[PDB]
């Protein structure tokens, strides 16, 4: 339908971004509570971040899948932009781990499964997120991964695929390197992902770009001692240099250190 | 504007990747429409979604001239058609 802000009632912030707040919302037909993120234009084209923009809300708005925050729709007037999102109350799995420090592999391997099963609908569509991190998750009433922040998607079959994207310490190293690139980038940061949520740090941290960059491409990193042996066994699966040896989506959440932990 | 990728005497490969749009106006789906040039026939049709930059349409007859067709039906607009046209 044809959204406008007279349709939904405006409560509290519920964050900060960097172009505009998300603030509570709701729906006034149905009183259904939503979050609704504000982007000023004039702070998003000095950015010149409009494109990811577009890409944001043309790919996100069609992924329906309860791990990934939904977009609802969107609209804009002279100044802003408005995206209609699903609410998370739970926050940001970021935030949960600056409290606990480092997750355990119950908690872990139930946050991977999700993840995994939310990736695998998105590669069935030949998506890819590109922008797996703790920063870019929500959690749900029940404490359930969602998937937010599409800006760096991709559909496979409409691009490319040969510039470098997403975060520092997540970037695949096919990108460094770059070379043409797949879903198998999500392999990739799912398994850094899964290093920082048992360690607390991502593996390849460095105090300056040169350094993660070159440990990301010779793939320099060690487990701590308190990593147990399924735990490394997955991530080593993962953080292959060779995109092809990463396993399958199916084959993680098929993996004996996922089957024996995780909840879901 | 518009503009074919691969040929096959069944099959096209079509890409609208030139085809620029407005700012803040985001594509929801295509409406792409095929069909024999010149012709009365009902025009085949299909969608896709927004965020798509190729499409491939199948099925057709070898020899024939085809007109191409892609309505960009953007959340809160209406683009004006492009169209191509190629002989299978
Ligand atoms: C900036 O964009 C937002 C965004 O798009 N969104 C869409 C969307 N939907 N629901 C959201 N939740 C929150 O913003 C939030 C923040 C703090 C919160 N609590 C803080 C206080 N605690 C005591 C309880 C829990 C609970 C919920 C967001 C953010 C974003 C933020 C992080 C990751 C991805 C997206």
């Amino acid at each position: 339908r044809q959204w406008a802000l007279e349709d939904f009632e405006i409560g509290r912030p519920l964050g900060k971004g960097k172009f505009g707040n998300v603030y509570l919302a709701r729906e006034k037909q149905s009183k259904f509570i939503l979050a609704l993120k504000v982007l000023f234009k004039a702070q998003l084209e000095k950015a010149g971040v409009e494109h990811q923009l577009r890409r944001e809300v043309e790919i996100q708005s069609h992924l329906r899948h309860p791990n990934i925050l939904r977009l609802y729709g969107y609209f804009h007037d002279a100044t802003r932009v408005y995206l209609i999102l699903e609410y998370a109350p739970l926050g940001t799995v970021y935030r949960e781990l600056q409290k606990l420090s480092k997750f355990d592999e119950q908690r872990t391997a139930t946050y991977i499964t999700e993840l995994a099963n939310a990736l695998s609908y998105c590669h069935s569509k030949r998506v890819i997120h590109r922008d797996i991190k703790p920063e870019n998750l929500l959690l749900g009433s029940a404490g359930e991964l969602k998937i937010a922040d599409f800006g760096w998607s991709v559909h496979a079959p409409s691009s490319r695929r040969t510039t470098l994207c997403g975060t520092l310490d997540y970037l695949p190293p096919e990108m460094i390197e770059g070379r043409m690139h797949d879903e198998k980038v999500d392999l990739w940061s799912l398994g850094v992902l899964c290093y920082e949520f048992l360690v607390g740090k991502p593996p390849f941290e460095a105090n300056t770009y040169q350094e993660t960059y070159k440990r990301i491409s010779r793939v320099e990193f060690t487990f701590p001692d308190f990593v147990t042996e399924g735990a490394r066994d997955l991530i080593s699966r993962l953080l292959k240099h060779n995109p092809s040896q990463r396993p399958m989506l199916r084959e993680v959440l098929e993996h004996p250190w996922i089957t024996a932990n995780s909840s879901k | 504007k518009l503009e074919v990728v691969a040929a096959t005497p069944t099959s096209l490969l079509i890409s609208w990747d030139a085809q620029t749009y407005q700012m803040y106006d985001y594509v929801s789906y295509y409406r792409i429409t095929y069909g024999e040039t010149g012709g009365n026939s009902p025009v085949q049709e299909f969608t896709v979604p927004g965020y798509y930059s190729t499409a491939t349409i199948s099925g057709l007859k070898p020899g024939v001239d085809y007109t191409i067709t892609v309505y960009a039906e953007g959340y809160y607009s209406s683009y004006s058609p492009i169209s191509i046209n190629y002989r299978t």
